């Protein structure tokens, strides 16, 4: 009568697509919605472990503001395309992938030569387009495991590291009514991931982490 | 009134601010930077848009 | 008596029952507008800012 | 009390007849939530039938707009008072200072 | 649920005829029988009729031919 | 003399301290005004009008 | 892969407020736990407030009594801010008896084993008549939150609003802790302020328990 609280009873999971999910809980005590939503957002944006590309070496170009012949996309566009690559690595902190292509065609993520450990979620992802038969492009990409977001400024071209699998988090709190009381909060959370892990799965991981942060006081 | 001031404060560049001069994949990524506090709410950058 | 069933049946019966709102003086024809009510606490009528 | 006022709250409160004011100075003898007894000094008493002075305080009487008129004494037992002081704060008054 | 009727009033000529036909259809739905042609989602009688208008399958002509066929007993 | 009196305490002279949002814990970008204002409650109550 | 926080120091500054220091934390966690802990502590805590009173020579709270310095309503407002802790039972009844000229303090309340008064200098009222007696019975209840009198619903009974929560202001700050050689490790400091009826360490323990019990729903998903 003094210690118990309103545990959520309805958990509604709506899947817009494979990587887009919307999760709803109700009811929660007055004010617990904001606390849980904020804790999950902060722990998701900058604490989820993951692997991503850090730096890339291209034999053709040695400077950021350079141009590669036969490729209408600039080096900056190449780095932006490399940013979104979704790679999962099993048991290795650092790996190097070497990519070679020649001829005319849009360079796909599948063109990378990878071992059993390295796996690419989206093979059809495009890096750059080749418009010349003579045009051949080869580079080396480095994938490392880390946490959160790492800018290139705080750091052979350097690329920002999107370690965290999650991409966008946004929560909202509505009013849900139980019998006479109405001030109880209903949390509706919305998330989208790059594709490495199931959207609703990620939340679980996040939750576990926060629980593991409180083992010394329970 | 209040809404207009919010939109005005949103879209107004500063000559220098935290995280100025970088490149972002999309609007979805840009929201991640602002919430993390790693970049200022208004600083001129280059973003891919569709 | 305000029984527990009364609020449930009231919520069921007011899902899409529009109500009228006006404010004297009703100068132009926009002074009367329809709405779909939603139940709230307190003793004041809540209105959309726009 | 208002932190930032004008300085004539004292005049406005005293001039209006909502706060009991000491007709004759002296020392307070008996204090109660409803009555106040004031013993006059030697100089200010009349030559005959000097005695003491009594104030009866209105407690929770209806106003003309259905609000409460109330008075609470603001003096303790056994302290001197002079002529024209404030003994009982009325409604919305604090130590003889207007406080809305 | 439904918020706006722009598409429905696009399907019929003008708003007033839409109001009249929707009222008649809702009255048929509510007073007796006449199982609605579109599945319900726990909605009132008025809105569920109005949806049938914007599907292009209930209007003044279609509704009229049905009732005369019922009354010919 | 308002600034002088503020200097007597340990308060900022501009009269604009920073504040933190209760919901998020994030520092508000622009310092805001905090002070003590006299407020009266007028004779217009809802239970007398609803 | 992360590190485990734990309590380090409970620095007592006075009988009311104290500081609590936490084990160094991974970067970004300091603002996470701090805000959640502040919200939990400042919102939901057990409390030991007073609800109901009964004075012998009164009929309603708007009346007055002979020989007391101020009104019954003011004495109720004064008594609502009484700090007390109980151990054994869940609700207890107190008794106050006093006579003679002089202020009435909470230390004049009967002091059976269960109840404990943390501020004996708290004043209730004053007596001015030489031979005047005041007697009351105070109902003390344990609960959480704010329960107004007119919501939770004899002639001698008087109801009082309940301010159960024992915490009134909470602050925290995060600064780097010089531990080992890693410069990303930072310590969290919570300055917490109570009326004196709860031990701080128990407060942080209960707040963390509530947070974990709530997150268990997401864990199960």
């Amino acid at each position: 009568s003094v210690t118990e609280f309103l545990k959520p009873r309805l958990v509604d999971i709506e899947q817009v697509s494979s990587t887009h999910a919307k999760v709803t809980l109700e009811p929660l005590e007055r004010g617990f919605g904001h606390t849980l939503g904020n804790a999950l957002r902060r722990i998701l944006l900058s604490s989820m472990p993951g692997c991503a590309v850090t730096e890339v070496e291209i034999d053709g170009v040695l400077h950021e503001y350079s141009t590669k012949e036969g490729v209408q996309e600039d080096i900056l566009e190449i780095l932006l395309n490399l940013k979104g690559l979704a790679v999962r690595v099993q048991g290795k902190d650092e790996v190097i992938l070497t990519l070679n292509k020649s001829g005319i065609g849009p360079v796909t993520a599948a063109d990378i030569t990878h071992d059993g450990d390295v796996e690419i979620v989206k093979p059809q992802h495009v890096i750059c387009h080749l418009t010349d038969e003579n045009a051949s492009i080869s580079m080396r990409i480095k994938v490392q495991r880390g946490r959160g977001y790492v800018p290139a400024s705080t750091r052979r071209l350097l690329v920002d590291a999107c370690y965290s699998p999650v991409e966008r988090i946004a929560y909202n709190v509505e009013a849900a009514r139980v019998e006479q009381r109405t001030d109880l909060d209903k949390l509706v959370i919305e998330m989208e991931t790059n594709g490495t892990i199931d959207p609703e799965e990620a939340i679980r991981r996040a939750a576990t982490i926060l629980a593991e942060q409180l083992e010394a006081f329970v | 009134q209040d809404v207009v001031l919010g939109l005005y404060y949103m879209t107004r560049d500063c000559v220098n601010a935290k995280g100025e001069g970088m490149v972002l994949t999309g609007p979805k990524e840009a929201e991640r930077l602002y919430r993390s506090g790693l970049a200022s709410l208004h600083a001129r950058v280059k973003v891919r848009i569709t | 008596r305000e029984e527990a069933v009364v609020w449930d049946i009231l919520d069921e019966v007011i899902r899409e029952h529009p109500v009228l709102l006006n404010r004297a003086p009703t100068l132009h024809r926009l002074g009367i507008q329809a709405f779909e009510p939603v139940l709230i606490e307190g003793k004041a009528i809540q209105l959309h800012p726009l | 009390k208002p932190l930032v006022g004008t300085g004539m709250e004292r005049a406005v409160a005293v001039d209006s007849g909502v706060t009991a004011v000491a007709k004759r100075g002296g020392v307070v003898q008996y204090v109660d939530a409803s009555r106040i007894v004031i013993k006059v000094n030697e100089d200010e008493m009349y030559p005959g039938e000097a005695g003491i002075d009594i104030y009866n305080l209105t407690k929770y009487t209806r106003s003309n707009q259905n609000t409460c008129i109330n008075q609470m004494p603001c003096v303790s037992l056994g302290e001197p008072v002079e002529r024209g002081d404030v003994l009982a704060d009325g409604p919305s008054t604090d130590l003889g200072e207007l406080a809305l | 649920a439904r918020v706006t009727v722009q598409d429905a009033v696009e399907k019929i000529g003008n708003r007033f005829d839409l109001v009249l036909v929707a009222a008649r259809r809702a009255r048929q739905m509510q007073v007796g029988g006449k199982d609605p042609l579109v599945p319900e989602e726990n909605d009132k009688t008025t809105v569920i009729a109005l949806r049938e208008i914007e599907e292009g399958l209930i209007n003044n002509q279609i509704l009229d031919v049905r009732e005369r066929q019922e009354q010919q007993e | 003399e308002i600034k002088e009196l503020l200097k007597l305490g340990d308060l900022p002279t501009s009269g604009q301290i920073r504040l933190y949002d209760g919901r998020t814990g994030e520092q508000f970008e622009r310092p805001v005004t905090v002070g003590y204002m006299y407020m009266l409650k007028l004779n217009h109550l809802v239970d007398d009008k609803m």
